[PDB]
């Protein structure tokens, strides 16, 4: 009964059981289509937005629930809280979106169940951005990451101690390593034969990174496209 | 904007 | 107390060197500074910006001949060598910079030796990244890397299977993954009592995507406010 | 690509 080896065991249990709390699979999910737009691509389908931003705005609050319940979040400064949210809310929304792709019709499947082809999620609000998500999406299959690493993955992206304007960027980074350590060990225990798949996995938050910081773009992008404001727990993450 | 603390409070 | 890794001792050699070879360390250059606007902000100093831009051109020249002395990359096809640095340029070109940070006086150093504030930064061309930028220079200094270390970083960096357009990216898979155990090996022997160093350090390469990512739409802007047109070597970078 | 070309090559 080594200690950390008990200790990170637990840690991936909560991690994994968070993410899976907050975040269907895809499998479970009802999946329904719709024909909004669906033949060629448009500057913008607003009934498509106004869908598209209602279920944004629900996976941002299972996002929070989520950070809730990742050991040490709520022992941050409130304010540090805040900061780490909201530099990582479109990093595990890209993530999250991007584990619900399905090659055979190339679409992408929310959280209930709506599932989008590749030109729907243009015209929702994917925009320029929408080739660069899908080939993310299908970068990720070979991997066969599961509930854990994808939620591993998600709490490393929150859980950084370099993000700007941090109170205790310290102590954000030391919470840090017991995830990167956690993510080592299972990847171990789960791939025997693949040799380098720690810093594969984890490096795929790069991707993530850069997807993130053109998706900044593209909201203020979208900010004077839309002929209205966008919902307003979307607007405060993006401030 | 008050949602993001409503939301971590509750 | 460490096994034997004659190897990868060897390519971690090849490396060190071409990073040295090609980017002078912070006590090897004779600094000097210039009084140009060391005051206050302002929108582009056109002074500062002429030596900048001579400099990057100087500095993308020497990221050339670094990569063509990693073991394997002239193999490729030249389209994937171009693929290769053009995805990589920047991120390498910010990496370089932060490593001559000097915290004292809150400033960095060129390979020339001219050593500008961080006011100085701004007007040369940083503009509204400049903070971005210092911050991560910051960042580096608590994990003591090397010329070892930064080399590998930089070649892992560039060295990239994931890129668009790649032509034999498998072939480029295989170049990365010995760079990988470079790393991790060369961090275990400095530092014995720090296995946590590892993730720490690779995951720098996600934070340079950010910036690298902002940093090219910086490069845009730039565009529209010199005089003339960007140094054609960039341009080729940045294309 | 034609710096980049021929400082390759
Ligand atoms: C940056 C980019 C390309 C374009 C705009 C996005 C966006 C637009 C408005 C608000 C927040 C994000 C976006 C959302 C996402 C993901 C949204 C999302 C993820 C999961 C669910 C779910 O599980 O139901 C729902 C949504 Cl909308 C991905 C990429 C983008
Ligand atoms: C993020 C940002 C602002 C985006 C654009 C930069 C830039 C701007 C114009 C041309 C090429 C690059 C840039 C250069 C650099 C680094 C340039 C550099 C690095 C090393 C040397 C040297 O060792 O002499 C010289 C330069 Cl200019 C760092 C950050 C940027």
């Amino acid at each position: 009964s080594y200690e950390m080896t008990a200790e990170l065991d637990d840690l991936t249990e909560k991690i994994r059981k968070a993410h899976q709390e907050t975040f269907p699979s895809l499998c479970q999910l009802g999946k329904y289509t719709t024909n909004s737009s669906a033949d060629h691509r448009v500057r913008l389908d607003l009934g498509l937005w106004d869908k598209f931003s209602e279920l944004a705005t629900k996976c941002i609050i299972k996002i929070v629930e989520f950070a809730k319940r990742l050991p040490g979040f709520t022992g941050l400064t409130i304010a540090d809280q805040i900061t780490l949210l909201k530099a990582a809310c479109l990093d595990i929304l890209i993530l999250r979106i991007c584990t619900r792709y399905t090659p055979e019709q190339d679409t992408m499947t929310f959280s209930d169940g709506l599932t989008l082809n590749r030109t729907q999620m243009h015209n929702a609000g994917f925009g320029p951005l929408t080739d660069l998500v899908f080939t993310f999406a299908n970068q990720l299959l070979p991997l066969e990451m599961d509930d854990t690493e994808t939620g591993l993955l998600s709490a490393i992206c929150l859980i950084c101690g370099d993000r700007q304007d941090l109170e205790e960027p310290t102590k954000v980074d030391k919470l840090q390593e017991p995830l990167l350590e956690a993510l080592k060990i299972y990847i171990r225990k789960r791939r025997p034969s693949k040799p380098h798949m720690f810093p594969k996995i984890l490096m795929k938050i790069t991707d993530l990174r850069s997807i993130s910081a053109k998706g900044a773009e593209r909201v203020i992008t979208l900010k004077m496209e839309i002929p209205g404001s966008m919902p307003p727990l979307i607007q405060e993450m993006m401030e | 904007h008050k949602i993001l603390h409503r939301l971590l409070q509750e």
